RNA sequence: AGGAGGUAAAAAUGUUCA
RNA sequence: GCUUGAGUCUCGUAGAGGGGGGUAGAAUUCCAGGUGUAGCGGUGAAAUGCGUAGAGAUCUGGAGGAAUACCGGUGGCGAAGGCGGCCCCCUGGACGAAGACUGACGCUCAGGUGCGAAAGCGUGGGGAGCAAACAGGAUUAGAUACCCUGGUAGUCCACGCCGUAAACGAUGUCGACUUGGAGGUUGUGCCCUUGAGGCGUGGCUUCCGGAGCUAACGCGUUAAGUCGACCGCCUGGGGAGUA
C-alpha cells in the first residue's frame, strides 16, 4: 500500500537506524516485502543494510540480549 | 527458607510432557512439578489438564520461600504451555511479565528425519 | 581485467587510430592482453572453473579471428603474430 | 585506489585512549597520499548485544579513500590490537560526507 | 614435493620421495657444528637399554637456537637447511650485527624473509615472543616450559599448540596430542607452525631405507622362546596370553603416567 | 515474545507470540529435512495458490444464491 | 476474507479354463 | 566492395556466477562448578537406555564442529551440474544507452577435450549434529523392515579419481516469420516530480489462452505453430542395455 523511496530515490544506509526500524518487529526479525510495500530492489538493499548493521551491534539478533 | 520475595517460573512444555520449576531472578531453582510424577502416564502425560496440576503441585514446595511476583518464561510449544500459566494464575501468584524464550535456531545442526 | 587506459593504449597502436576499435588486427591483440593478464589469475586458484570458460571462450574467439585473418590476409597476418608473439 | 567506510568500535575504558589513535590511523593513510573524508567520532553509545561481555562501546566512522595495501595494513592493526573490537570495512560508490 | 618413483627395481615401486628444491645444496655453516657420536641404545653400563637402535648414517650436529634470547635485533633468512637430527628444516638466519644462527624453519618462511624477537615483535610466523603478547587462539612452536628454558613442544614437521584461554599468569595451550597443559606465561613461543609438514606422507620402501635411518630389526615376541619374551614358546604360532612387553608389564592398555608433581599443569588428558 | 501491559491487564491476552513465529517454525525444525521437499511442496503451494486467485476473479457466475 | 497449533498401532491370501 | 549476420571499443546497471582468506550470532552436544530433586526420555502403548554415584530442569563460564533463521518471492544468476549470514581480494558472463569501428570473421559439428548433484574410492586432517551397517527394545504368524533408544563408515576441509541420476520444461542447437490478456524482474527515453505517476522502447521470466498443431492430453511468439541448416537417436515385447 505504502511507498518509500521508490519514487523519491535515496539510498538505504545502514548507520540510519531511523528509517530502519520500521522494518524490524519488536522480536528483530526483517518484516517481508509483502507487508511494507517495498520495491524488490529497495528490499534488498535493505536486507543487507539489516546484516551489516546487525554486525555492527546496532540492531538486535533477537530481543533475548 | 531464606525468605525470598520476588521469583521466576520456568516452563519446559515439550511434546510428550512438561516440566515446570520454580527459581528466583538470579537462576537457583527452589523446586519443581512434573505431568510425569503427578501419575498420569502415557497420553495423559502431554495433556494441558496435567500441565494444570503440575503449576499447583509447583505452587506448593515452594511455600516455605513465599513468593509474592512471579516472571513467568515458557520455553517450548506442545500440549501445556497455556494451562500451565492460567493454573499459575489462580494459584494465587502475581504473574508479572510473560515471556516466550522458545530455543528456535538459525539453521545450526540438522534435525532427525523420524516418522512414517 | 584490462583498464581503460591498457585498452586505450593498445587500440590507438595496432589499427589507425583511436577511431579504429573493431578491425581484426586489434581484436587479437586486444583478447591477448586479457589471456596473458588472466594468466595469472589461474596460476594459482586452479579451481576457478566457471571464469576459466570465459578464458577458453576468448582464446577460441581469437583463434576463429586469426584463421580468417590468415585466410584473408597472410601479409598483415604474418605481422601480427611477430608482433604479438604467438603462432609457433 | 577505490574509497572505504571502515567501522571499529574500541573498548569502553580504552575511549580515554582513543583520540589520538584516530590521528595515528589516518597519518599512515595520507602518507600514502590516501584521502579522508569523514571522521565522525559518533561516540560511547550502548550496543544492542554483549560482544565478549561489557556491553556500551565507543564507535568510531573513518570514511577513507586509499590504495589496497595500505588498508591490509590498516586492517593488521585491528585484529592485533585488542583494545579495538569488531571492525569492518566496507565499498566506495563515491564516499560521501553528511549523514550521523 | 610428494613425488612417487617409478618401478625400475623392485623395493623402489613404493618408495615415496619428498622433496623439496629450496634446500641449501651445499655445506652447513661450519661454526654452528659439532660431532654426534652413535650410542647404539648403549648407556653408562654398556647395556643394550633402548632396542632397535644402531648403524644407520654418521651424522654431524647443528647447534640451533631454540632458546631465542636476542631482543630487537632484526635478522633476514639466508638458506633453508636440511638437519639429519630433526623431522623439520633447519633456517641459517643472519642478524643485523653480523651473527649467524640457527632455528627451526616456520611455514611461511621462504629465504629472504625478516623475522625478530622479543616483546617488540609484530604478530608475524617466525617472530618469538612472549604468550602475554601473542593473542588467544593464535597459533604457536617451539614453545617452553619453564621461562628461558629453551622450547620443548612442538618442535618436529608440521606440528603446532594452540593458545586456548588465558588466566592472569597461566596459560592453557593445547597440545599436539590434545593434552590441555598450563603454562608459565613468561614463556616464550614461537609464532606459525612448523614448516616441512608433508614429511609423514614420506614412504621408506626398502628394508635398507630404516636400516640408515639407523632403526635396526624389530623381533615379534611370538617368534621367541619363553625364556626370551613373555609371549614367546609354541608350537604352531600358539600365543593364548595377554599382551604384554618383554618384562611382563602389560601393553595395549595400561597407563604408566605416574608423576604427580607436573599433573596440577596438566588440566586434561588426551583421548 | 515480551509483554507486560504494566500494571491493569490480570489476564493473558498473548496473539503476540503467534505472531511472531513461536510454533510454526518449531512445527518446521522439529524433524524432515528432505532439502527437497521445501522446494517441491512449496512450488505446490503458490500452484494452488494463483488458481483460488484465478476463481477469485472467475466466480461471476449466476447459480443463484 | 487472510494466516498459525492439534487429527487414523495391527488386517496377509484368494488354484485352472470360460 | 557494402550492411541490417557476427564481433570490438567508451559509459553505467542488477545478481546465492566462480575461487581464496577472515569474521558473527542463535542453537545442538560435550566438559567444569553452584542451586535443587525423583524421575527423565520415548511412544499408539511400551521397553531398552539415562537416574539417588545424584539425572532432567535452571544459572554462569568454557571448547568445538557443522549449517546459515527472518529477508526469501512459480525471485536472481550460471552452459549444465548447481550456488544464498557478513566482509575483503582476484575474476567470468549477461543486459541496456547514444555512437563509432572491422567488414560475413558465420551456423553446426562424427572423432577429440573440458566441466559434470549425490553416492562411492585414495592420502592426510576433522568429527557437534545426522546417520548406512550393526546392536538392543518393541510390533508381528515371522520382522535379519516400518517405530524407539544408541551407533561406525559417511556427511565437513585440502589434493586426486570416478563420469553416473526421473543429469527432466521426460521437449538438441542457431536463425526468420505468425492474434492477445494479466503479473514478476532488471535497464532506458519523453511528458507537468505538477501527488503512492502517464505513454512508448529492450532482455529475462510465470500463468491463462486464439489460429494452427496433436492419437489425446496438451503446446500455444521462451511452441509440440509455419520454414531453413547441421548433429545425435529409434525400428515389436522380453533376452539386454546383458554376453
Amino acid at each position: 500500500f505504502c511507498r518509500f523511496t521508490a519514487e523519491g530515490v535515496q539510498e538505504i544506509d545502514y548507520k540510519d537506524i531511523a528509517t530502519l526500524k520500521n522494518y524490524i518487529t519488536e522480536s528483530g526479525k526483517i518484516v517481508p516485502s509483502r507487508i511494507t510495500g517495498t520495491r524488490a530492489k529497495y528490499q534488498r538493499q535493505l536486507a543487507r543494510a539489516i546484516k551489516r548493521a546487525r554486525y555492527l551491534s546496532l540492531l538486535p539478533y533477537t530481543d533475548r540480549h | 527458607r531464606k525468605q525470598v520475595s520476588d521469583g521466576v517460573a520456568h516452563i519446559h512444555a515439550s511434546f510428550n510432557n512438561t516440566i515446570v520449576t520454580i527459581t528466583d531472578r538470579q537462576g537457583n531453582a527452589l523446586g519443581w512439578a512434573t505431568a510425569g510424577g503427578s501419575g498420569f502416564r502415557g497420553s495423559r502425560k502431554s495433556t494441558p489438564f496435567a500441565a494444570q496440576v503440575a503449576a499447583e503441585r509447583c505452587a506448593d514446595a515452594v511455600k516455605e520461600y513465599g513468593i509474592k511476583n512471579l516472571e513467568v518464561m515458557v520455553k517450548g510449544p506442545g500440549p501445556g504451555r497455556e494451562s500451565t500459566i492460567r493454573a499459575l494464575n489462580a494459584a494465587g501468584f502475581r504473574i508479572t511479565n510473560i515471556t516466550d524464550v522458545t530455543p528456535i535456531p538459525h539453521n545450526g545442526c540438522r534435525p532427525p528425519k523420524k516418522r512414517r | 581485467s584490462l583498464s581503460t587506459e591498457a585498452t586505450a593504449k593498445i587500440v590507438s597502436e595496432f589499427g589507425r587510430d583511436a577511431n579504429d576499435t573493431g578491425s581484426t588486427e586489434v581484436q587479437v591483440a586486444l583478447l591477448t592482453a586479457q589471456i596473458n593478464h588472466l594468466q595469472g589469475h589461474f596460476a594459482e586458484h586452479k579451481k576457478d572453473h566457471h571464469s576459466r570458460r570465459g578464458l577458453l571462450r576468448m582464446v577460441s574467439q581469437r583463434r576463429k579471428l586469426l584463421d580468417y585473418l590468415k585466410r584473408k590476409d597472410v601479409a598483415r597476418y604474418t605481422q601480427l603474430i611477430e608482433r604479438l608473439g604467438l603462432r609457433r | 585506489m577505490r574509497h572505504y567506510e571502515i567501522v571499529f568500535m574500541v573498548h569502553p575504558d580504552q575511549s580515554e585512549q582513543v583520540p589520538g589513535m584516530i590521528e595515528r590511523y589516518t597519518a599512515a593513510i595520507t602518507g600514502a597520499e590516501g584521502k579522508i573524508h569523514r571522521l565522525e567520532d559518533w561516540g560511547r553509545r550502548q550496543l544492542a548485544y554483549p560482544i565478549n561481555k561489557l556491553h556500551k562501546a565507543h564507535y568510531v566512522l573513518m570514511n577513507v579513500e586509499a590504495p589496497q595495501e595500505v588498508i591490509d595494513e590498516l586492517e593488521t592493526t585491528f585484529r592485533f590490537n585488542d583494545a579495538v573490537i569488531r571492525s569492518m570495512v566496507m565499498r566506495t560508490k563515491h564516499a560521501v560526507t553528511e549523514a550521523s | 614435493a610428494v613425488v612417487k618413483c617409478k618401478p625400475t627395481s623392485p623395493g623402489r615401486r613404493h618408495v615415496v620421495k619428498v622433496v623439496n628444491p629450496e634446500l641449501h645444496k651445499g655445506k652447513p655453516f661450519a661454526p654452528l657444528l659439532e660431532k654426534n657420536s652413535k650410542s647404539g641404545g648403549r648407556n653408562n653400563n654398556g647395556r643394550i637399554t633402548t632396542r632397535h637402535i644402531g648403524g644407520g648414517h654418521k651424522q654431524a650436529y647443528r647447534i640451533v637456537d631454540f632458546k631465542r634470547n636476542k631482543d630487537g635485533i632484526p635478522a633476514v633468512v639466508e638458506r633453508l637447511e636440511y638437519d639429519p637430527n630433526r623431522s623439520a628444516n633447519i633456517a641459517l638466519v643472519l642478524y643485523k650485527d653480523g651473527e649467524r644462527r640457527y632455528i627451526l624453519a616456520p611455514k611461511g618462511l621462504k629465504a629472504g624473509d625478516q623475522i625478530q624477537s622479543g616483546v617488540d615483535a609484530a604478530i608475524k610466523p617466525g617472530n618469538t615472543l612472549p604468550m602475554r603478547n601473542i593473542p588467544v587462539g593464535s597459533t604457536v612452536h617451539n614453545v617452553e616450559m619453564k621461562p628461558g628454558k629453551g622450547g620443548q613442544l612442538a618442535r618436529s614437521a608440521g606440528t603446532y599448540v594452540q593458545i586456548v584461554a588465558r588466566d592472569g599468569a597461566y596459560v592453557t595451550l593445547r597440545l599436539r596430542s590434545g593434552e590441555m597443559r598450563k603454562v608459565e606465561a613468561d614463556c616464550r613461543a614461537t609464532l606459525g607452525e612448523v614448516g616441512n609438514a608433508e614429511h609423514m606422507l614420506r614412504v621408506l620402501g626398502k628394508a635398507g631405507a630404516a636400516r640408515w635411518r639407523g632403526v635396526r630389526p624389530t623381533v615379534r615376541g611370538t617368534a621367541m622362546n619363553p625364556v626370551d619374551h613373555p609371549h614367546g614358546g609354541g608350537e604352531g604360532r600358539n600365543f593364548g596370553k595377554h599382551p604384554v612387553t618383554p618384562w611382563g608389564v602389560q601393553t595395549k592398555g595400561k597407563k604408566t603416567r605416574s608423576n604427580k608433581r607436573t599433573d596440577k599443569f596438566i588440566v586434561r588428558r588426551r583421548s | 515474545i515480551k509483554v507486560r501491559e504494566n500494571e491493569p491487564f490480570d489476564v493473558a491476552l498473548r496473539r503476540f507470540k503467534r505472531s511472531c513465529e513461536k510454533a510454526g517454525v518449531l512445527a518446521e525444525v522439529r524433524r524432515r529435512e528432505f532439502y527437497e521437499k521445501p522446494t517441491t511442496e512449496r512450488k505446490r503451494a503458490k500452484a494452488s495458490a494463483v488458481k483460488r486467485h484465478a476463481k477469485k476473479l472467475a466466480r461471476e457466475n449466476a447459480r443463484r444464491t
